[PDB]
């Protein structure tokens, strides 16, 4: 009796193992037949084309024969359009931005009170009147 | 340059179109090989960046 | 167990049979495919980088001036620079 | 009669397993896919075999693929030729394109 129960824990847990390691083939049962069928349609239509090609390679690579030139024009004069256009444009921006800067810090306004003044100048006036301020309390 | 009227008949003659096409870019390219030996190269990343 | 251990056998080989009837046809063409297909495909690539008839033929020889300049031109970076335009102006209007 | 059944079980599956990848509709599946594309890329390379070798050897009867490309290249070099005096100007300035992107940088 004692040898008998562990011979059936013993096999379940094989059992159970396999079963864990099989998961993707347990998945529907679509008819097998088909799928077969289907390959061997495949696979008969890739051996027919690879003849044919073997011929027309053998024969005449190794209708107007146009179409590959007014393909490869196209697409390569596209290109070159879309590249000039770029370089045109960081130029055109590089200069720009620097324009845009140099008019913010030359620029005078009346920012507080009846004084003009830059942007940076008035700022350092803040900055420094603050500075003051705090020296006074350090000082106490 | 052999070249016939870019329009013969009132109709557009495509070979021509293309010979000027051919003449306009040898003009791009000696214009390249003088300014772009090396062929500038925007840097996208530093852009991006 | 013997019973259900044959049928299944038996169901393999069947299976087993109807492959090999349409692999074995495949296999023996493919050195010479893959020999032909290989060097048509590379000097493929290296090309890259009055009565009609008469025409097409008289506007190939200009096409083929077209391709050889454009050959000529292009950076090996146009295609690059050309995809960097819409980051430029990005840029511009953050700013 | 119970480690019987349970043995059997087991056997079966393990022949299963063995036997998957010639046998299984999964395995077999994936195959047919990979032979499908390339019977349709051989296909349009027979389709195009006057146009392949004319490039090899370097209404109008053009094959149908390449309609598109003839279609098109007219409008593209009349640009072209057009936009030839900004594209050299453009070309003219290449040099000064480290400078300006140091001046923008500061």
């Amino acid at each position: 009796m004692s040898n008998s129960v562990e011979a059936l824990l013993e096999i379940s847990s094989s059992l159970k193992a396999l079963k864990e390691e099989c998961v993707d083939l347990c998945s529907s049962v679509t008819d097998g037949d088909k799928v077969i069928q289907s390959l061997r349609l495949a696979l008969t239509d890739f051996h027919q084309l690879t003849i044919a090609f073997n011929q027309i390679y053998a024969n005449e690579f190794q209708m107007s024969p146009m179409g590959p030139f007014f393909q490869f024009v196209h697409q390569s004069l596209s290109t070159c359009f879309k590249e000039l256009e770029s370089i045109a444009q960081f130029t055109e921006t590089s200069e720009n931005i620097v324009d845009v800067v140099r008019e913010r810090h030359q620029s005078k306004e009346k920012w507080a009170g009846s004084t003009i003044s830059t942007l940076c100048e008035k700022m350092k006036e803040l900055r420094q009147s603050y500075e003051a301020f705090q020296q006074s309390s350090l000082q106490d | 340059l052999q070249m016939d009227n870019v329009y013969e008949a009132g109709k557009v003659n495509l070979i021509t179109v293309v010979q000027l096409l051919n003449e306009a870019l040898k003009l791009v390219s000696g214009e390249r090989s003088l300014y772009d030996c090396k062929g500038v190269r925007l840097d996208l990343q530093y852009l991006h960046g | 167990r013997d019973l259900t251990l044959l049928q299944r056998e038996e169901r393999l080989r069947d299976l087993i049979e109807k492959q090999d009837e349409v692999l074995t046809p495949v296999v023996t063409s493919k050195d010479p495919f893959k020999d032909n297909y290989t060097t048509f495909a590379t000097a493929l690539d290296s090309t890259r980088h009055g009565n009609r008839h008469r025409y097409l033929e008289e506007l190939q020889k200009h096409l083929a001036i077209t391709k050889s300049l454009l050959e000529e031109i292009m950076p090996s970076h146009a295609s690059e620079n050309a995809e960097s335009f819409d980051t430029i102006k990005d840029l511009e209007n953050i700013v | 009669a119970e480690i019987n059944q349970k043995s059997l079980e087991l056997e079966l599956l393990r022949l299963e397993k063995e036997t998957a990848d010639i046998t299984h509709p999964l395995y077999l599946g994936q195959k047919h896919q990979a032979l499908q594309a390339m019977n349709s890329h051989l296909e349009a390379v027979l389709r195009e075999k006057r146009s392949l070798r004319q490039r090899l050897a370097q209404n109008l009867p053009i094959e149908a693929s390449y309609h598109r490309f003839t279609a098109e290249l007219l409008p593209l070099a009349v640009n072209f030729i057009e936009k030839l005096e900004i594209y050299i100007k453009t070309i003219q300035t290449i040099p000064k394109i480290p400078d300006c992107a140091s001046n923008m940088d500061n």
